[PDB]
């Protein structure tokens, strides 16, 4: 989760909000088994 | 994601997972978020 | 950059038990906005520790208990803003009423949202403010550095004493040159604080 | 350079309290009871409040004379009753012997007598702020600073006319101060509580402006 | 700093010329205006230097080349602009027609004006861009890094092809967090870019 | 004097958490009366410590565990009491119901105060009791030994596996030989039982 600690605090002139974009990946250790065909498609 | 389409392809998995975010907004902004993260056997929680 | 209390790092006391573990992990106090007619705030911990984590589980259950702190508070605020922050952590800090009688319970132990002053000028305790940086301080000064640190050791007459009771000492955050910002810029500039209890120890379960 | 010490700073000694036993007129008692209060006078609790813990041995004299400042010899009778034992009720009672309360017995006529007290409190040292409940009329009061209560008779058996006046001078040796505390501003309304004035006082005398200095 | 693509350098191939000299020089593309509204571009290369330079002199008139390039963009724009850009080079790009049937020419081979995209969520090529990272790629943030550059060796099938066919490969530049300024500041952020053929060849004039 | 369970001694399994401390401590359970007409009793923990002390703290807030444990169950009669008991340790114990359907949850976990069989003869399993002395087991009988102690390693598939819901085993008091008394003797003779856990190991908070 995401929460919000302190408010969004901006000089002036400024646009008010902005946008967090998030990146998912997995470490060296991932492993996979049993290969099966997907429904995807 | 990536890995969310080519484990479909497999029944079973395991291992760690990295999760990395990045701020579009403006270089004066300036605030403060809290991320946090709960075990499997547990509801989100309440509040912070 | 850092100010140790009188020049000591907390320490143990040459059985009482050494939690370690998770509860010297930061926690993280809630957000206290800065406004340009707001004075004053202050705490007054072992209290505002009582209530949460694996701490206050410590803390109640446990008979007598010795601790140190390090209190880090940081201050947002983008370059149009100025003013300047004073930040103080003062041993046995013991308030009063003013008349126009003994000030009431919220007062003494405030909880971890703390409390406004009623008259930062003579910090409500009566001592003149001129005089507080006689204590250990700091200064948030908002065109320099938006960060103030704290290492205060465990200073009281008896070797260990009761959480409910003693409160060892209290911090201050005074804004002792109002906050001004033209127009249009964020109205308020939040202030946050975090705690990290050191070499704490707990006895009598 | 010298004059600076925090051990010379407190040296000199002073009158802590002035207390009267008064047998003669209306009130016919014939002894009285002072508990010790350091903080007796404005002037030398100010002083004290400077520093937040302190440890030190005391040492006393008492100065006694009649109304008159006419000092005939007629005996009297020092008890000091050390802390958490019981008070004397009346002229006679039995508490004004025992064994354990130390006495001096010392005529008018003789110089003053003195004695020296020792460090009485449980903790390392006293203290002169106390946050927290000892456990509202009991937020911030150090239960362990009692010193005692320096209790007075005239032995002359019954109902001299003569009314004794006597004061109590205090001097602190050995002197050894713990965390600085920054002086008062506001006057004092109460003893054992800082409640100051709702009407603040400022701390510098006014001027004309900004600018003008003398 | 800089993206290696496929973790190599370009490299000869050990009779083919090799001009070197004046095609290594940079060549510096007509300057793109990022929009609020904008969405895209693309180019796909060795096409946006057939009609430019010596390069395009050497280009048209062989009829075999191998090539490699190193390329740059750039983006000025003022500290009070907010948005993000995503830059990648992605090998063998081959686009698509919506339906409601073949794209047409102007769409597969633009020239040095580059190309908007119609669908940039699927890039129009119908896989989607969430996945897109997969090649070759530098995040162009506004508020951190203006610059983002790029190596691509020469990646195809056969040693040699020819340029005016086969285009090896194309780059795609797409705001992925729109623009925003506050009023009065300038209303387009410029986009260009730089490339320079390291390591080319030519055969049969 | 001691059966090892299996010939091991329980051990640690090479960032899971050791409590060690406090949750390696005795625990009481209730007493039970064994009376001339009673027949039978189980337990089936890690149940039985779910409720109780820090260890079931510690059980209720973790997904994961690793355990083993050393029970001790003793009884107290005089010299003029005769009857013997049977205490075995049965691994993975799967109750049934009789039919003229599953057993209510009642019986699957029992929980700090035991539970009575409807049918010792077959244990409630259907297996015959003739055969029970397969596992691990002690002979209390009355006139011999008044105790009987068993250490039992974590015995399980999975190196770790919740507390709320796989019981890893059960123990079963029968009184094999019914208890007779002479008039004027104390009519029910008490069993008691006590608990240690040994290496326990929690993760995942």
């Amino acid at each position: 989760t995401i929460w919000y600690q302190t408010n969004f605090v901006v000089p002036p002139d400024t646009p008010t909000e902005a946008n967090i974009i998030a990146l998912g990946a997995a470490q060296k250790n991932f492993t996979l088994k049993l290969c099966k065909d997907t429904d995807e498609i | 994601t990536m890995v969310g389409q080519i484990c479909r392809y497999y029944t079973q998995w395991s291992g760690s997972l990295k999760v990395t975010f990045m701020f579009t907004g403006s270089f004066m902004a300036t605030g403060k978020m809290l991320i946090a993260y709960t075990p499997p056997g547990s509801a989100q929680p309440a509040t912070r | 950059n850092i100010v140790l209390s009188y020049g000591e790092w907390p320490e143990y006391c040459p059985k009482p038990t050494r939690p370690d573990v998770s509860v010297n992990r930061f926690y993280t106090l809630s957000t206290k906005s800065w406004k340009t007619e707001s004075t004053g705030w202050y705490w007054k911990f072992p209290d505002v520790l009582n209530d949460t984590g694996v701490f206050g589980q410590n803390a109640q259950f446990h008979y007598l208990y010795r601790s140190g702190f390090c209190m880090h508070v940081q201050c947002n605020a983008s370059k149009f803003h100025q003013g300047a922050l004073l930040v103080a952590a003062i041993p046995e800090f013991v308030i009063a009423a003013s008349s126009p009688l003994y000030p009431d319970f919220a007062h003494t132990n405030p909880g971890k949202d703390g409390q406004e002053f009623r008259d930062p000028y003579v910090l409500d305790a009566g001592i003149p403010l001129s005089q507080a940086l006689v204590f250990p301080h700091q200064w948030i000064n908002l065109r320099t550095n938006n960060c103030a640190t704290i290492i205060m050791p465990y200073v009281n007459a008896l070797p260990f004493d009761s959480a409910l009771n003693h409160s060892n000492f209290g911090l201050v955050v005074i804004p002792i040159s109002p906050l001004k910002y033209c127009n249009g810029a964020t109205t308020e500039v939040p202030v946050t604080l975090t705690i990290a209890p050191l070499n704490s120890e707990f006895s009598g379960l | 350079v010298n004059e600076a010490s925090v051990e010379h700073f407190y040296s000199r000694a002073g009158l802590v309290g002035v207390v009267e036993v008064k047998d003669s007129g209306t009130s016919l008692d014939g002894y009285t009871v002072w508990p010790i209060d350091v903080m007796g006078f404005v002037q030398q609790r100010r002083k004290l409040e400077l520093s937040t813990y302190m440890r030190f041995d005391a040492e006393f004299t008492f100065v006694s004379n009649l109304s008159n400042s006419t000092t005939p010899g007629m005996l009297l009778q020092y008890m000091y009753v050390p802390p958490g034992a019981p008070k004397p009720d009346g002229r006679k009672s039995y508490q004004w012997q025992t064994a354990t309360n130390p006495s001096v017995f010392a005529k008018l006529s003789d110089p003053p007598p003195q004695v020296s007290v020792p460090f009485m409190s449980p903790a390392t040292a006293y203290q002169w702020f106390y946050d927290g409940y000892p456990t509202n009329l009991q937020y911030g009061q150090c239960p362990n600073n009692m010193m005692g209560h320096f209790a007075i008779r005239t032995v002359s058996e019954s109902t001299t006319g003569k009314n004794v006046h006597v004061r109590v001078y205090m001097r602190i040796k050995h002197v050894r101060a713990w965390v600085p505390r920054p002086l008062r501003s506001q006057a004092y309304m109460v003893k054992n509580y800082p409640t100051y004035s709702q009407t603040i006082t400022n701390t510098a005398t006014d001027r004309a402006s900004i600018t003008t200095t003398d």
